DNA sequence: TGAGGAGTCCAT
DNA sequence: GTGAACCTGCAGGTGAGGAGTCCATG
DNA sequence: ATGGACTCCTCACCTGCAGGTTCAC
DNA sequence: AGGTGAGGAGTC
């Protein structure tokens, strides 16, 4: 704390040095912040640097006059809840602001103050405190509705004098907008809701350029972020969409040299929002039609990606009735087959929905930033000042005004600003030519269901997550803040108990700064001169403790001496049942054995036990049974003992945690106390103030000087037991739970700890109804577990100890479940604790355990990944580049996929943009796979595990001899077309090598060897995308001349209807036409077929297509002439 | 109900062995000594044996195999009949079935001349003059055998399949297969012979609460190698 | 929501002794049984109605006066005039006496100052703005259309001139 | 006609399911508010010269 | 120059 | 010389197994 | 307020691997 | 309408 406090301080006095120097000019205060998880810590660190401030001295003398002293105090200010803020200003002040502002005439206002006043006169006992509480924060909303209304543009009352005092100390967040401070202490809860000041509600969110951030306990954060994304609102689908669609066909905004540059963004949604009206007719409305379907709900899950999951048994689908006048959700032919949907598909329709209602919550953000721009200078016709954070709500109700919608209010205001601040984040885009993570993209939940009191419509509610706590930390760094993180775990290799260190080293880059080797021993230095353990003799001793019934089974016989047996006692006397027998045993074993060498050894005084539940009236049967043992083992030694039992974070702020020190320091005997791991997190400072009176000889100190104030000792013997459910839960409701275990599941996919098959599964059993416990044994088999149980054990050690004066002797006692995982340990030990590293050494001497490396499980999991991705994606887009319609981003996304894998087949660095094309091997220039392109993509297998199977590589290419051709190479050496393959540890997936680069490669071989000898090439007009290669222009020839190519002698079963389909299609329209079947790298000594418009070939003058064999042949990479003459031949006169 | 395990030996413990039912028939006779002292005493009675014939596992193992292969050269044929048609029980019975080398299939009707397995509901639900689908789909096609089943009980209590029921079925369509065609099929041992089979079979309706009310007897015997029922 | 507002109730009724926490306490209880009753109506609208038998049927009637008009055990109905104009709560909906007139005796006690509370209650409407309601209606009626089904027979052909 | 699962058969049943089926079909939904408070008091009217302006 | 005050329901 | 059957009698069984807290809403 | 006898009901089972012996060719 | 056995509840 001294040393943030320091920090802060010298800041402090840097603004007042630069304020002195600079009249020539004028500019702003910068802002700084301590934000944490607690109120009682915020609390705390006001205190010390008030402190600080006043006893400070230089060369034995204050640093700072009286004086002086008044002005630093007054630039620090607390912003606590609303309810509390009430209840701390008097009468006094109230009754000024409400005579100054005329609100005491209304009666409402009046009324509900004196009811305020009332109870808080008689606020003594805890039954109207928690009334007080609640009346209190409506109280608040109100009347600061008010007091903003009236300041709003006209009967702005001055503030001076006596008023402002009354304000500012009711509305603490003033004095940052006038500047009077620029210092203030929040939690995090509060800082991401914001503030109050006259005007409006402050964002602190929305402007943090130049600002220091000071976060303690960096690590939790995670999970406080993550509850408060959970809280989020449904929405209704076909609503929204046929709300949009109404309101975007006539209404039009103004033209006026304020709105420049606005009505040309709302363009394309207008264009895509008939589209949608037309293809699923939205004049009507929707209902299902069939058994089994009106019994459940229809649950659907999609991660906007490629896992998506569905509660059905069969596909739906959905029809339009033009006499009934109707949209049906019908579910089709339930049988295995039988002529497959041609009708339409639900899927299809929710996704299809939700781009475009978040396609038109971002396009207002862009709006209001350039209605910020060309308010501030290119109107100025009417002072105002302000920054973007002024023209907030002036910029958003003007456009919902002009387009009639004023139901999206309370949706954009909750994520607004310039751009985003719950949307997304990096790459900004789901493509292959974009940077692609969970942590910027989310997950959606559709339900749909029957209305209210209608029985006749359905609707459809949605659930969306739209970015990890990551992404926010991230995006906060980017907008110009400075975060100062401090703890001891702050990087564990924990991605569900702390953030993704990997996601913020590959988007952050040089921003995230490390300390050196030398720093490093430096700190290591200080803390052995003020922590010496190797002079003074103190001795840490390490226990494992074992299972042991025939110790249980006498005791309990010597508690009740006139039963029978032992599970009769443990069933009938103490309380439970047959199920819950070996679980207790287990525990209740342990416990005893430790407390009992405890009470045996003479030079130890206290006690500490930590487990997983709390000792409380609940198990009161237990707890006589414990102290009647130690009563026992108190005769059996000589000394007296004392335990105390229910500690609770309850009973701690009830009855207190000072006892225990007073009972040490007035009374001798040993002291026995039972807590939790949690419980004993937010209680702190477990000391005990020394009387050497009382004590013996074992007081050795350990620091290299002396110490000062008051003496006090610490804890000296520590009892460990193992976690429990480390998988977190929510509380709010059941979507927030259901959101929370779906964003893990992602997550461990993302990180490599999952597999696709795995992943999936477990999606799928979370959809249909599942038990904790099945989510706690998958959970169980991955590496993280072992990450968060060791990060535990050392926060429970290091917490334990805050003093320089020790005993000789310090016993710890561990559960035997934590052997292995604590042997598992290999990081390096330069900046551990004392009592860890005993730990550590000493389960580390046991055998020898194989260890098998994190790395090598990640590489195998994420090229499945990747490869998974590749194939739905590229499905995707080859389907919506055959709608009858072909548009415009897609040809230019088509193109630049195979231009840079010709470029770059081989990266060495991670690639930033085009990251899902690319997997790391092992080796450095090939791999071997087996599986099928056309099926399952969750059954494939790489590299040791498959020594037999397909291989990409280099030599598979045939790049040496397909470069070696005289008229090819110079093409290739222009562009940058690499003819190697750099050996690097990155190589394209199966799926880009064979679909992608083989096509791409010999297709623009044909444009060499056809292009030297006369011949022009051209592109396709829009309508036969795809379905054809290129269209080829010669000397004047007519019946337009369209080819196609298939690389090397490559053969696929498209002889059937579908060749005949694309004739058709072709002639159809386009009239005439002349095909040009080739290939390349084949064998030149077949003869040319001439092939008709069907399969029987005909004679050579009377065909439509030319089938060559090749023209570059493998052997040298020659010419095919011949071939190329009958080909002019055949295409001319005839 | 409630009941109280026989024995119990487990890890070797002498308290678990005093809380069954002869763990307090040990305690009771020592109750009878401790009030009366050896006045009253209770002899209890070795029944006389000298044959006595421990049975192995693979004996069992390599019978059940000769039991599926006769079985296996025949067509069997899986129905579902439920009204609100719902669960994959016939792919769930096809795929146990198949786990034995044994082949069948699934129709939407039942076939005329084979064996058929069939997937009913509760007998209680369908009302009186309802025509249940067992007895229609029984009384018109009357050379036939027949099995039917619950769709509740292919399904254990943590919801994997039960496999203990699917052989049961078969074996029992067995059983009837060789009643139809009069023949044995698989290797029973002999028996007395020039004897003749009667058992009284009491009257289905819910009147027949008549204790001495006569009964009709069914006679079973063996000529040549043909039954004769 | 139910059981911390409920608690604060519970243990706030019984301290009410001074004239402090009763204004409180009149206010705090309102809010408390609109919530309350809110849940009731809709757990059973339709779907999972919950019958009402013995103890359950007379806590139920003890709450909801107005429910025992509706099973038929008792017609006669003793209220105020701002009351009536208003309704009473039952188990399923909220019950208009001015939308089922047919028979029924009324008798009104000081016939001549009803003319003012009526008055009264006209005032105290909600305003409303004209242009917004024109431009949706104009724009939800181009394009929808209802169902055709033996429901809804010679319904449209009520809206046609609109 | 049209038999199907029957309760109390008059205007109250009917009301706020006739007024939701009918404020469904035709988008809306930021009407009902208003239809609720117009069809106590002003309900009554259209009687050919109890509610006439000609 | 013109007139001169208390008393009430109910849902938020 | 060996590797397939063949023949007792000792173990082990669904998953894993809980506290504590911030803020806005009539 | 009592006792001991038939008739109809519900509930559980349907192991598994490891170490020493032995033929069968 | 899995099966065969072994066995705990409700009444003339």
């Amino acid at each position: 704390t001294y040393t943030a406090l320091n920090f802060l301080l010298q800041q402090m006095l840097e603004q007042v040095r630069s304020e002195l120097k600079e009249n020539t000019g004028k500019k702003s205060k910068r802002l700084l912040y301590y934000v944490t998880d607690s109120v009682d810590n915020v609390v705390s660190a006001k205190a010390d640097l008030l402190k600080l401030i006043e006893k400070q001295t230089v060369k034995g003398e204050p640093r700072f006059t009286l004086e002086q002293q008044e002005y630093l105090k007054a630039q620090i200010v607390h912003l606590p809840n609303q309810s509390e803020q009430l209840l701390q200003c008097s009468d006094a002040v109230l009754n000024d602001v409400l005579i100054g502002f005329n609100l005491n005439a209304e009666r409402d206002v009046q009324a509900e103050w004196s009811a305020i006043s009332g109870l808080r006169r008689h606020a003594s006992n805890p039954e109207v405190k928690i009334s007080l509480n609640r009346q209190a924060g409506y109280f608040y909303r109100n009347l600061i509705d008010r007091l903003q209304k009236k300041q709003k543009g006209a009967d702005r009352v001055l503030l001076s004098g006596s008023l402002l005092a009354s304000v500012e100390t009711l509305l603490p967040g003033e004095k940052i907008r006038n500047g009077s401070a620029h210092v203030a202490f929040l939690t995090t809860s509060k800082f991401l809701k914001g503030f109050h000041n006259t005007r409006s509600r402050y964002s602190p969110l929305r402007d943090l350029s130049g600002a220091v951030l000071i976060i303690d306990e960096i690590d939790k954060q995670n999970q406080v972020i993550l509850s408060e994304l959970c809280k989020q609102q449904a929405q209704d689908l076909i609503w929204a969409i046929r709300t949009l669609r109404a309101n975007f066909r006539d209404h039009q905004l103004e033209s006026s040299p304020r709105y420049d540059k606005i009505e040309d963004l709302f363009e394309p949604l207008r264009e895509r929002l008939e589209e949608f009206g037309t293809n699923w007719n939205l004049a009507f409305a929707f209902n299902t039609e069939g058994a089994n379907l009106n019994e459940r709900p229809v649950r659907l899950f999609s991660d906007r990606s490629f896992t998506h999951v569905s509660s059905a048994t069969h596909k739906l689908s959905l029809k339009s009735d033009f006499l009934r006048r109707k949209n049906l959700i019908f579910s089709d032919e339930k049988v295995e087959g039988s002529l497959i949907e041609k009708h339409g598909l639900l899927t299809r329709f929710v996704n299809e929905a939700d781009v475009i209602y978040q396609w038109f919550l971002g396009t207002m953000r862009k709006a209001v930033f350039q209605y910020w721009e060309n308010v501030r200078g290119l109107e100025i016709e009417v002072r105002e000042n302000r920054s973007l954070e002024g023209t907030f709500q002036e910029a958003v109700q003007s456009l919902l005004t002009h387009f009639n919608l004023q139901e999206f209010e309370s949706a954009v205001y909750e994520s607004f600003d310039t751009r985003g601040l719950r949307q997304s984040a990096g790459g900004k885009a789901n493509k292959l030519s974009s940077s692609k993570s969970y942590h910027h993209t989310g997950l959606k939940l559709v339900e749909v269901a029957h209305n209210q009191g209608t029985r006749d419509t359905v609707n459809c509610k949605a659930s969306f997550l739209n970015t990890s706590p990551s992404g926010v930390l991230a995006d906060m760094v980017d907008a110009g803040a400075v975060i100062l993180g401090i703890s001891a775990t702050a990087r564990a290799d924990t991605v569900i108990h702390n953030f993704d260190f990997k996601y913020l080293n590959e988007r952050l880059g040089n921003k995230l700064l490390s300390l050196s080797r030398e720093q490093k021993q430096r700190v290591n230095n200080y803390y052995h001169s003020r922590r010496n353990y190797k002079d003074n003799g103190v001795v840490l001793t390490v226990k494992y403790l074992n299972s042991r019934d025939a110790f249980l089974d006498a005791l309990l016989e010597e508690y009740k001496p006139e039963a029978r047996s032992s599970h009769f006692i443990l069933n009938h006397y103490l309380g439970i049942a047959e199920s819950e027998q070996a679980f207790v045993r287990s525990w209740l074993s342990k416990l005893l054995a430790s407390i009992k060498a405890f009470i045996s050894s003479p030079d130890n005084r206290y006690m500490l036990s930590l487990l997983n539940r709390t000792l409380d009236t609940t198990r009161q049967n237990i707890n006589d049974f414990i102290q009647f043992c130690c009563d026992k083992w108190a005769k059996e030694f000589n000394v007296k003992t004392k335990t105390f039992f229910g500690v609770n974070a309850d009973w701690m702020r009830l009855v207190g945690y000072d006892e225990i020190s007073k009972h040490l320091n007035t009374e001798l005997g040993k002291v026995v106390v039972f807590s939790t791991y949690a419980s004993m997190g937010a209680g702190k400072n477990p000391d005990y103030a020394v009387n050497l009176a009382l004590e013996g000889e074992s007081l050795i100190s350990v620091a290299d000087v002396t110490y000062s104030t008051q003496l006090r000792s610490d804890i000296d013997s520590i009892y460990l037991e193992k976690p429990t459910q480390l998988l977190l839960s929510d509380d709010y409701s059941h979507t927030a739970n259901q959101l929370c275990q779906f964003h893990q599941i992602l997550s461990l996919q993302e990180n490599g700890e999952l597999s696709p098959k795995s992943a999936e599964n477990w999606c799928r059993q979370q959809l249909m109804g599942m038990s904790r416990e099945r989510s706690l044994q998958q959970y169980h088999q991955t590496s993280d577990y072992q990450s968060a149980v060791r990060k535990y054990i050392e926060q429970a050690v290091g917490r334990a100890g805050r003093t320089s004066l020790k005993r000789k002797q310090i016993l710890l006692f561990v559960d035997s479940g934590l052997k292995e995982i604590l042997a598992e340990e290999s990081r390096d030990p330069s900046l551990f604790s004392h009592e860890y590293v005993a730990l550590v050494n000493k389960a580390k001497s046991a055998g020898k355990s194989i260890v098998e490396d994190r790395a090598v499980r990640r590489l195998f999991n994420l090229a499945q990944r990747n490869n998974k991705d590749g194939m739905l994606s590229i499905k995707a887009l080859v389907h919506r580049l055959h709608n009858q319609p072909a548009s415009k981003s897609d040809i230019q996304e088509w193109q630049d996929i195979r231009t840079q894998l010709l470029r770059y087949p081989t990266v060495a660095f991670q690639p930033e943009r085009f990251n899902r094309l690319y997997l790391q091997s092992m080796t450095k220039g090939y791999y071997r796979y087996q599986g099928n392109l056309d099926g399952d993509p969750n059954s494939f297998e790489f590299f040791d595990r498959v020594p037999y199977g397909d291989m990409v590589s280099e030599e598979d290419c045939s790049l040496a001899t397909l470069v070696q051709n005289q008229y090819v190479r110079p093409w290739f050496e222009r562009k940058g077309f690499a003819c190697s393959w750099q050996k690097e540890a990155n190589v394209m997936t199966p799926i880009m090598f064979t679909n992608i680069y083989k096509g791409a490669l010999g297709e623009q071989a044909v444009e060499a060897v056809l292009t030297a000898f006369d011949f022009t090439f051209e592109e396709v007009p829009n309508s036969i995308y795809e379905r054809f290669d290129n269209r080829v222009i010669f000397a004047g020839i007519e019946q337009p001349i369209w080819l196609d190519s298939k690389y090397w002698k490559h053969e696929g079963n498209e002889s059937s209807e579908g060749y005949s389909s694309k004739i058709a299609l072709v002639e159809e329209e386009f009239g005439p036409s002349k095909f040009i079947y080739v290939n390349a790298l084949g064998d030149t000594s077949k003869p040319i077929r001439y092939l008709n418009s069907c399969f029987v070939e005909t004679s050579p003058q009377l065909a439509k297509v030319i089938e060559i064999p090749a023209l570059i042949d493998d052997s040298n990479a020659d010419t095919n002439r011949t071939a190329v003459q009958e080909l002019i031949k055949w295409l001319h006169h005839s | 109900k409630n009941r109280i395990q026989a024995i119990d030996i487990t890890k070797e413990s002498y308290s678990g062995f005093q809380l069954s039912k002869v763990g307090i028939l040990e305690q009771f006779m020592q109750d009878l000594k401790q009030a009366y002292g050896d006045s009253v005493s209770v002899k209890l009675q070795r029944i006389p044996g000298e044959k006595h014939r421990f049975v192995s596992d693979t004996i069992v193992k390599n019978h059940y195999v000769g039991l599926f292969d006769a079985l296996k050269e025949h067509r069997l044929v899986i129905c579902d009949l439920t009204e609100n048609q719902d669960t994959d029980a016939a792919l769930t019975l096809l795929h146990g079935i198949e786990h034995l080398d044994i082949n069948a299939e699934i129709a939407e009707v039942p076939i005329r001349g084979a064996l058929n397995i069939l997937i009913v509901g509760n007998k209680d639900t369908y009302k009186s003059d309802e025509e249940d689908p067992y007895q229609v789909y029984r009384k018109k096609y009357q050379d036939t055998v027949f099995q039917s089943c619950y769709p509740e009980r292919l399904w254990n209590r943590q919801g994997q399949p039960n496999r203990h029921v699917v052989e049961v079925l078969l074996k029992e369509l067995l059983i009837k297969l060789e009643v139809h065609t009069r023949k044995h099929l698989i290797e029973y041992p002999s028996g007395p012979e020039r004897c003749v089979y009667y058992m009284p079979q009491r009257p289905k309706d819910e009147s027949s609460e008549v204790r001495d009310e006569p009964w009709p007897v069914y006679a079973s015997k063996l000529v040549g190698d043909e039954w004769q029922y």
